[PDB]
C-alpha cells in the first residue's frame, strides 16, 4: 500500500503488454512492407488498431494517477510521456473530422495532378515527371509554368483546409495548458528535469535564431556565388542585383540544392571521385558491400550486427518475382530485432545510405538498455544525425585508399576536393535558411503576429529577406504556396533537419578530437579510435532516459547549439569561395 | 545404476519458471557426461561444483529442474543477483552446490505464430526464500482500498505472459535451463560415485 512504488508497477504493467503488442505491430507493418498483399494490409491495419486502442487505455490508466511531485527523474519523465491521451482530449466528433481531413490532405497530395492544356488527357504527375523535368530540362518558361500552376491548382485546394487546420490545432494545444502547436513541438525540446540541465521554449528559439545568425554570412556569400554562376548562364530576364525566382534553385520548393552542381561546379577539369568503374574488376555485391560497413563498426569499437539479422534482413529487391517499396529503411521491430530493407544498387550513394541505415542499426542496439517506452533518441534528431556523422568518413579518399578501395596514385591536393566540399555545401549549407525561415513562419503564425488571411506578404518578404528567392507573379490568397511542401501535408516540422545538421558537425567536430588524425574537418577519419568509440557509445546508449541536454555534454561539453563546427568545416571552401566572389554585389534587395 | 537423465535433458514439456520441475535422485549412480556430450552449451558457469571433482566426492541425493528463461537472464540465476525473476520466481542459495546447464531452444520451444504458455509472476509481497514455489491466483489487488478479490477495474493480474517468436534475436530468445543442486543431509547412504 504505496502510491508512488503503485506508478512504478503500472509502468511495468504497461512496459511488458506494451512491447510484445508492438512486436505485433511492427511485425505486421514488415510483412506488409515486404510483398504488397491485401492480407497483410488488413493485419497491418487489425494490429495497428490494437495498438492504439491499448496505448489509449494505459493512456486514461495514467492520467488517472496523480502527478504532483513525483519524482524518481526517470519514472517521471516516462509519465510525462505517457501523460498524453492525444487528439480525443475535446469532443470526438472534431478529432475523428481532423483525422479525416488529414487523410484528405495526404490524398490531394499524393494526387497533385496537373496537365498542360495542350494535352489535357496526356500529362505527368508530381513525384517521378516533374522531378526528372527539372533535374534534366533548363528551360525558364516552361519551368516557371509548370511551377506556377502546380503551386496554384495546389494552393486553392490548400489554403481553407489548413486555415481551419490552425484554429482547431490552437485549442487542442491549448488543452493541458500548452499556448500553440510549435509550443507543443518545441516541448519536445523541453527538460523539465534535474535542476542546472534545464531547457526551454524561449530559450530555444533563442537559441536558433542565434545560431542562424552566425550561419548567415557563409550562405549570403555561397548565394551570391550561386547567381554570380546563373548569371555567367542565364542573365537576361534577371538583373544581377537581386534575388532569383525559386524554379531555377534545383528544386520547385527550394529544399535542396544538389540539382544545381552540374551547372555552378567550379574546377571542372576533375571530375569528382568515381570509382563505379572499378567494379567491373572488383565485382562487389551488396551483402558484403554491408560487410564494410560491419567491419568499420567493429573498427571503431561499435558491436557488430548478429548474424542471424543476415537472414532476418531483406538485402535486395525482389525484382519481377514481386513487386515492393524502394525506400532505405532501418526497422526496429522491438525484442531486439534489427532490420535493414533497401533496394540495393552498386553506386556509392547506395553505399552512403548503407551507412547511414547501419549508423540507425546500430544506435538501435546502443539504447536496447532502456524500457519500451523510452527508446527514441536524446532529442527528435539524433537518428538522423549518427548515421550523418559515418556519412562523412566514408566520403575522404583516405577512408578509401586505407582499405585499399581507391587506386592509390589519387589521394589529395591543393587543386582538388573544392569540387568535394561545395557538393556538400549545396547539400548541406543552403538547407538551414529555408528550413529555418518556413519553420519560424509556422511558429510565428502560430505566434500570431501573422493575420489568418493574410499569409503570402510575410512569407515573401521572409523569403528575400533570408533565402534571397523573389516570386515572379504575385499571389493572393488562392495562390497559396506554403501548405504545397512534402511535410505540410503530412504535419512533420523540420527542426529535426537544421538540427541534425548543426548538431553532427558538433560531433564531427568532437570525433575528429579524440581520434589524433588531426587537420581540417573534411580530410580526418573517425575510423579505429577506442576513445572515440567509447566518447560516442558512452553518447548512444542513453536513449531518452537522461535529458538531451547532457547527452550532448557526454561528448562536447556544450549544452546549446554551437555552429563553429560548421563553420570550421566549411572554411576551407570559404578561403576562396567569397576571394572569388567579390566584386559581385551583396546581400538582397527587396525591390526585386 | 544409470538413472535416466534422457528424461530430465531431453524432452517435450517444460513447465514456465513459477512451477520448476523438482525431480529427485537417490536411487542412481549417473552418467555424468552429458554435459560435454549432449550440445555446446550457453552456460557453464556455476558456483557450486568443479567439472573435475563432480564424481570424485561420493555425494548422496541429487535434485534436478528444468524451466526457460531469456537469454539476457541466464546469468541472472546466481547466487546474490537481484531481478524479477531472481528473487520472485526461482532464487538461489547464497552458498549454493551445484553445477547448472543451460541450452537455446529456439529450435523448437518457439512457434511463429506465438507460444502464450509460459508465464513468470512480477511481484510477490517481498524476495521470495530460496527454493519456495508457489502456483497460484495470487492477485495483486493494487486497490487503494483493496479491489475485492476478482474480476474487476485497478485489479492487476501477476503474472505476465512470455510471448516466443523464433524471429527475434540472441539475448531475447528462449533459453531453456537446467539446474542440478547436489545435497547431503545428515543422512544414511542413497547415491554414490561411479568406478
Amino acid at each position: 500500500s504505496t502510491i508512488e512504488e503503485q506508478a512504478k508497477t503500472f509502468l511495468d504493467k504497461f512496459n511488458h503488454e506494451a512491447e510484445d503488442l508492438f512486436y505485433q505491430s511492427s511485425l505486421a507493418s514488415w510483412n506488409y512492407n515486404t510483398n504488397i498483399t491485401e492480407e497483410n494490409v488488413q493485419n497491418m491495419n487489425n494490429a495497428g488498431d490494437k495498438w492504439s486502442a491499448f496505448l489509449k487505455e494505459q493512456s486514461t490508466l495514467a492520467q488517472m494517477y496523480p502527478l504532483q511531485e513525483i519524482q524518481n527523474l526517470t519514472v517521471k519523465l516516462q509519465l510525462q510521456a505517457l501523460q498524453q491521451n492525444g487528439s480525443s482530449v475535446l469532443s470526438e466528433d472534431k478529432s475523428k473530422r481532423l483525422n479525416t481531413i488529414l487523410n484528405t490532405m495526404s490524398t490531394i497530395y499524393s494526387t497533385g495532378k496537373v496537365c498542360n492544356p495542350d494535352n489535357p488527357q496526356e500529362c505527368l504527375l508530381l513525384e517521378p515527371g516533374l522531378n526528372e523535368i527539372m533535374a534534366n530540362s533548363l528551360d525558364y518558361n516552361e519551368r516557371l509554368w509548370a511551377w506556377e500552376s502546380w503551386r496554384s491548382e495546389v494552393g486553392k485546394q490548400l489554403r481553407p483546409l489548413y486555415e481551419e487546420y490552425v484554429v482547431l490545432k490552437n485549442e487542442m494545444a491549448r488543452a493541458n495548458h500548452y499556448e500553440d502547436y510549435g509550443d507543443y513541438w518545441r516541448g519536445d525540446y523541453e527538460v523539465n528535469g534535474v535542476d542546472g540541465y534545464d531547457y526551454s521554449r524561449g530559450q530555444l528559439i533563442e537559441d536558433v535564431e542565434h545560431t542562424f545568425e552566425e550561419i548567415k554570412p557563409l550562405y549570403e556569400h555561397l548565394h551570391a556565388y550561386v547567381r554570380a554562376k546563373l548569371m555567367n548562364a542565364y542573365p537576361s530576364y534577371i538583373s544581377p542585383i537581386g534575388c532569383l525566382p525559386a524554379h531555377l534553385l534545383g528544386d520547385m520548393w527550394g529544399r535542396f540544392w544538389t540539382n544545381l552542381y552540374s551547372l555552378t561546379v567550379p574546377f571542372g577539369q576533375k571530375p569528382n571521385i568515381d570509382v563505379t568503374d572499378a567494379m567491373v574488376d572488383q565485382a562487389w555485391d551488396a551483402q558484403r558491400i554491408f560487410k564494410e560497413a560491419e567491419k568499420f563498426f567493429v573498427s571503431v569499437g561499435l558491436p557488430n550486427m548478429t548474424q542471424g539479422f543476415w537472414e532476418n534482413s531483406m538485402l535486395t529487391d525482389p525484382g519481377n518475382v514481386q513487386k515492393a517499396v524502394c525506400h532505405p529503411t532501418a526497422w526496429d521491430l522491438g525484442k531486439g530485432d534489427f532490420r535493414i530493407l533497401m533496394c540495393t544498387k552498386v553506386t556509392m550513394d547506395d553505399f552512403l545510405t548503407a551507412h547511414h541505415e547501419m549508423g540507425h542499426i546500430q544506435y538501435d542496439m546502443a539504447y536496447a538498455a532502456q524500457p519500451f517506452l523510452l527508446r527514441n533518441g536524446a532529442n527528435e534528431g539524433f537518428h538522423e544525425a549518427v548515421g550523418e556523422i559515418m556519412s562523412l568518413s566514408a566520403a575522404t579518399p583516405k577512408h578509401l585508399k586505407s582499405i585499399g578501395l581507391l587506386s592509390p596514385d589519387f589521394q589529395e591536393d591543393n587543386e582538388t576536393e573544392i569540387n568535394f566540399l561545395l557538393k556538400q555545401a549545396l547539400t548541406i549549407v543552403g538547407t538551414l535558411p529555408f528550413t529555418y525561415m518556413l519553420e519560424k513562419w509556422r511558429w510565428m503564425v502560430f505566434k500570431g503576429e501573422i493575420p489568418k488571411d493574410q499569409w503570402m506578404k510575410k512569407w515573401w518578404e521572409m523569403k528575400r529577406e533570408i533565402v534571397g528567392v523573389v516570386e515572379p507573379v504575385p499571389h493572393d490568397e488562392t495562390y497559396c504556396d506554403p501548405a504545397s511542401l512534402f511535410h505540410v501535408s503530412n504535419d512533420y516540422s523540420f527542426i529535426r533537419y537544421y538540427t541534425r545538421t548543426l548538431y553532427q558537425f558538433q560531433f564531427q567536430e568532437a570525433l575528429c578530437q579524440a581520434a589524433k588524425h588531426e587537420g581540417p574537418l573534411h580530410k580526418c577519419d573517425i575510423s579505429n579510435s577506442t576513445e572515440a568509440g567509447q566518447k560516442l557509445f558512452n553518447m548512444l546508449r542513453l536513449g531518452k532516459s537522461e535529458p538531451w541536454t547532457l547527452a550532448l555534454e557526454n561528448v562536447v561539453g556544450a549544452k546549446n547549439m554551437n555552429v563553429r563546427p560548421l563553420l570550421n568545416y566549411f572554411e576551407p571552401l570559404f578561403t576562396w569561395l567569397k576571394d572569388q566572389n567579390k566584386n559581385s554585389f551583396v546581400g538582397w534587395s527587396t525591390d526585386w | 545404476n544409470l538413472c535416466p537423465f534422457h528424461e530430465v535433458f531431453n524432452a517435450t514439456r517444460f513447465a514456465s519458471v513459477y512451477a520448476w520441475n523438482r525431480k529427485r535422485i537417490s536411487n542412481c549412480v549417473a552418467d555424468y557426461s552429458v554435459l560435454y556430450n549432449f550440445a555446446p552449451f550457453f552456460a557453464f558457469k556455476c558456483y557450486g561444483v568443479s567439472p573435475t571433482k563432480l564424481n570424485d566426492l561420493c555425494f548422496t541425493n541429487v535434485y534436478a529442474d528444468s524451466f526457460v528463461i531469456r537469454g539476457n537472464e541466464v546469468s541472472q540465476i546466481a547466487p546474490g543477483q537481484t531481478g524479477n525473476i531472481a528473487d520472485y520466481n526461482y532464487k538461489l542459495p547464497d552458498d549454493f552446490t551445484g553445477c547448472v546447464i543451460a541450452w537455446n531452444s529456439n529450435k523448437l520451444d518457439s512457434k511463429v505464430s506465438g507460444n502464450y504458455n509460459y508465464l513468470y509472476r512480477l511481484f510477490r509481497k517481498s524476495k521470495l526464500k530460496p527454493f519456495e514455489r508457489d502456483i497460484s491466483t495470487e492477485i495483486y489487488q493494487a486497490g487503494n482500498k483493496p479491489c475485492n478479490g476478482v474480476a474487476g477495474f485497478n485489479c492487476y493480474f501477476p503474472l505476465q505472459s512470455y510471448g516466443f517468436r523464433p524471429t527475434y534475436g540472441v539475448g531475447h530468445q528462449p533459453y531453456r535451463v537446467v539446474v542440478l543442486s547436489f545435497e547431503l543431509l545428515h543422512a544414511p547412504a542413497t547415491v554414490c560415485g561411479p568406478k
